[PDB]
RNA sequence: CUUAAAGAGUCAACCCUUUGCUUAUCUUCCCUAUUUAAAUGUUAGCAGCCGCAUAGGCUG
């Protein structure tokens, strides 16, 4: 059992943070094979992912492959790159997006206000200098990946 | 005008008939007090053994074999392709195939793992009211005995021509008090379930089939040959994982055609090809 | 130096190979032979140990009195001439046990008793003791071992079939 | 002489399962053929064609509509509409568990082409989904037309594509024939001019449209003529079989 | 050099009452299952001693 919304410190958190650090800062690859035991009780309501779909035969569907309950890769990896403790305001991590953006709720924790991943791009490349969580930030999100679209 | 292909179910009778063979134990200087060797069973995570009592000293394979003539008629081929092949080998020297095979059944070859180890070997033959015996004759050669001649002139008869003989064999072996014995071995799934001995209202047997493979063991006219090899078609062993005329046209169907289709056989050949209508099966499609 | 002579099973694919060497093994060790000064080498042993067994000592086989002791078997065999050489890979049986043995020396001795101690030693068998290079032979006691040959250096100390110590 | 190289049983998530815009499912021949060229690229290895086999397919959503996947914001300027759910493309994914199996030109030993596969393919998607697991790649060869059935039999069990030509069209093929519409290739509508915005900024670029043919799911055993279903680059900026139509 | 590159479907829920499946019924005629056969995998293992014992070694 381990504390979620704080990164507490723990030896084998960082014995495994090391090699993914070694590969995240070179080149290569590290893969992790996670198993998860969760002692709900006997008949407990388990969570699979909901699928986005127009389907008029049910008003929830849960993601199945060949039958059996599943979650959706994207949506562990939204959960892994929740790591942003360093916006304005910041309480508990968010997920690494661009505009700090958590449509969940109806907010952006970095629009306009310029902390968002452009602006602090903008001012990376253009010579000025960057806080340590910034960098962290900008790097994260070129580890999150995306299409970074508008310009010249 | 021409050609002449064999029959689709070209086929022929087995006319080396033995009987199953049954395993008793006696004493060397005590051959009428008989006692059946019993298939056992005990336990392990479940296998099969058989052994000799603890007061008997001499294992006693009895069977019997008939020899049935008319070798050239088949069992479903038609007419024409039969009778030229029985044509085309009516010169086949019956004396050496009749020879070789009441040797290997004087010589004890029918005998197998039972007889390794034996401290002296005596086969009686009853055959027409007449009785010989054979005491420790080798093997793996075809020795000269008056005695296998004798019978094998009585065999040779039949097999060129037509009837039938019956030639009623005992072994006697001597092994040792509470020795292995060596039944025929029954399928066997995996390599942990049980393992069976065949037997015969629970006394140790041996398949007539394993006896048959051993009466046939004539062929030595097989390119490089060596030992003496049963008769098959393709001259196969499998428990060498070679067949000694497989693809090189020294084979039962290829030199059976040529026997019909003009082309002249060795003695060897044509030795080969009786006695594999000897042996039986079929030869078509 | 030695003195080396090798007895070849021959014309035994009738009955199989291994299945005479081990007969004829088991003769030798049965009545007379391997006196403490006799050992046994296999120079042609890749799987199952092979077509040769040679014996070696260093005070003279007797050629003579094994074509009579090996005489129930002489018809797959082909005894060769007392020939010499400095060098004989040695070997030795090794044996593992069951643990349904282990058990009995276990509660008989190795203080313990009940099914409770069974359950001590009997956590984890032997898992897999496999093991290679077998000859078969049923023993005085009454069990048919499946003797397992391992490649020692030389002990200059045989008992019955192979090596020892001292 | 001939060598394969087979990878059984490639649990890949996520695939990208639309391959046009009338076309949403398995990914079509020229997204292995690129797969098989992008392995050419990055090891050295030749590959002469592709042979691949769905073992367990499923597009995520229901029936008769394939899921959405919820868009992130991702384009400059918009901070004064990142509090809401970004719009919508439509973008359906898939699931799946495939059997490779690469033609390739080889002499060394093939331990060396094993673990240079492997390594690729640890670096690699397939039809942009993650690769999961895949088994260990194994090696075969072939000289006659009989042992190029136990390279066929060695991809068992998957179902294998193989291409039998259109008659009139996609559509009255898939209504009559009873067969089933795949991106084959493409047809060159335009060059473009600026390569300001392309991957390269030499390669020659042109605007293009899908071109199709019919294909059919085999059982590999099943497939008489294993260069019946090999697929590679080729004639016309299409990809194609080495045994052409299938009809044995 | 993969229609490449990118993405959280999420909260909540009483399906409820009642019920006659009834009548009747000819499945009939004919039949060659055949030849042949090595279960191999030599089986492949274990019973007793010394032992602080899942260290190693030894008994026919």
């Amino acid at each position: 059992d381990l504390l979620v919304n704080e990164f507490d410190e723990d030896v084998d958190v960082a014995e495994i943070a090391d090699m993914v650090a070694g590969v995240l800062s070179g080149e290569g690859f590290v893969t992790l094979k996670v198993e998860h035991y969760m002692l709900l009780g006997e008949g407990s309501e388990v969570f699979p992912s909901q699928e986005f779909v127009e389907n008029s035969k049910l008003s929830k569907q849960l993601f199945d492959l060949n039958g059996q309950a599943a979650m959706h890769d994207q949506k562990i990896g939204n959960a892994i790159r929740t790591i942003d403790t360093w916006y304005e305001d910041a309480t508990t991590p968010i997920a690494v997006e661009p505009y700090g953006s958590v449509v969940r709720n109806g907010v952006a924790y970095r629009a306009g206000n310029k902390t968002d991943l452009f602006t602090l791009m903008d001012g990376a490349v253009n010579g000025k200098s960057l806080t340590e969580e910034d960098q962290m930030f900008v790097t994260a999100n070129l580890i999150r990946g995306g299409v970074f679209g508008g310009g010249k | 005008m021409t050609k002449l292909k064999a029959p689709a179910v070209l086929a022929y009778s087995r006319k080396i008939n033995p009987t199953n063979a049954l395993m008793f134990a006696v004493n060397w200087s005590d051959r009428d007090n008989t006692t059946a060797v019993m298939v056992g069973t005990k336990t392990v995570a479940t296998v099969n053994f058989a052994n000799l009592p603890h007061n008997k000293n001499t294992l006693l394979v009895k069977y019997n074999v008939k020899f049935v003539g008319d070798v050239f008629k088949a069992e479903l081929g038609g007419g024409e392709y039969s009778n030229t092949l029985q044509t085309a080998l009516e010169n086949t020297d019956f004396g050496t195939l009749a020879y070789r095979y009441v040797y290997n059944i004087a010589a004890g070859r029918t005998l197998w793992r039972n007889r390794v180890g034996a401290e002296s070997i005596e086969t009686v033959i009853t055959v027409n009211d007449q009785t010989f015996t054979f005491s420790d004759l080798l093997v793996n050669e075809f020795d000269e005995d008056v005695d296998v001649a004798e019978i094998a002139d009585m065999v040779a008869g039949v097999l060129s021509g037509e009837g039938f003989v019956t030639l009623k064999v005992e072994h006697y072996m001597l092994l040792g008090e509470g020795s292995e014995v060596f039944p025929s071995q029954e399928f066997v799934e995996n390599s942990k379930l049980s393992k069976q001995l065949f037997d015969l209202n629970g006394q140790a047997a041996m398949h007539d089939q394993k006896i048959g493979n051993a009466i046939r063991t004539i062929d030595t006219w097989y390119e490089d040959a060596t030992t003496p090899i049963a008769v098959e078609p393709y001259g196969s062993v499998v428990r060498n994982g070679v067949a000694y005329r497989a693809g090189n046209k020294t084979d039962l169907f290829t030199l059976m055609d040529g026997a019909v289709n003009g082309k002249s056989l060795t003695e060897e050949d044509q030795m080969f090809v009786t006695a594999n209508l000897i042996r039986g099966g079929v030869f078509g499609g | 130096m030695y003195n080396t002579i090798s007895i070849t099973v021959v014309d035994a694919d009738d009955v199989g190979v291994n299945f005479v060497v081990s007969k004829v093994l088991s003769t030798l060790h049965n009545k007379g032979i391997f006196n403490g000064e006799v050992g046994v080498t296999f120079p042609r042993m890749d799987k199952n140990v092979g077509d040769i067994i040679t014996l070696f000592s260093k005070t003279g086989v007797d050629r003579k009195v094994l074509t009579s002791t090996l005489n129930t078997l002489t018809d797959f065999i082909h005894i060769g001439k007392p020939k010499e050489a400095d060098k004989v890979k040695t070997y030795r049986k090794v044996d593992t046990k069951s643990k349904g043995k282990l058990i009995r020396r276990c509660i008989k001795r190795k203080g313990v008793s009940a099914e409770t101690a069974e359950s001590l030693y009997g956590n984890y068998k032997g898992e897999k003791c496999k093991l290679p290079y077998i000859v078969v032979n049923s023993k005085s006691t009454g069990q048919r071992f499946s003797m397992f040959l391992e490649e020692c250096e030389n002990s200059e100390k045989f008992n019955s079939y192979g090596l020892c110590i001292v | 002489m001939r060598k394969f190289i087979i990878v059984k049983n490639v649990k890949v998530d996520g695939i990208n399962a639309k391959s046009s815009d009338i076309t949403v499912g398995m990914p079509p021949a020229t997204t292995f053929c690129g797969l098989g060229e992008t392995m050419s690229i990055k090891t050295g290895i030749v590959v002469k064609a592709v042979s691949y086999g769905s073992v367990k397919f499923e597009v995520r959503g229901s029936r008769f509509n394939t899921s959405v996947t919820k868009f992130a914001w991702q384009d400059r300027g918009n901070g004064g509409k990142a509090n809401n759910n970004s719009p919508i493309q439509p973008k359906p994914l898939a699931d799946g568990v495939f059997t490779l199996c690469f033609e390739v030109e080889w002499e060394d030993c093939a331990e060396v082409l094993v673990d240079k596969v492997t390594n690729f393919i640890n670096t690699a998607r397939i039809a942009g989904g993650t690769i999961a697991s895949f088994n260990k790649p194994f090696v075969k060869v072939a000289k006659d037309a009989e042992e190029l059935a136990s390279v066929k039999n060695a991809m068992m069990p998957c179902y294998v594509v193989v291409d039998c030509g259109v008659e009139v069209n996609i559509f009255e093929d898939a209504v009559n024939r009873k067969l089933q519409p795949m991106v084959n290739g493409y047809k060159k509508l335009e060059k473009i001019v600026d390569n300001k915005h392309m991957r390269d900024k030499f390669t020659p670029a042109y605007l293009a449209t899908p071109t199709y043919t019919m294909i059919g799911y085999k059982m590999v055993s099943n497939v008489d003529n294993f260069d019946q279903a090999l697929w590679q680059y080729g004639e016309n900026t299409k990809v194609k079989t080495i045994g052409g139509i299938y009809n044995d």
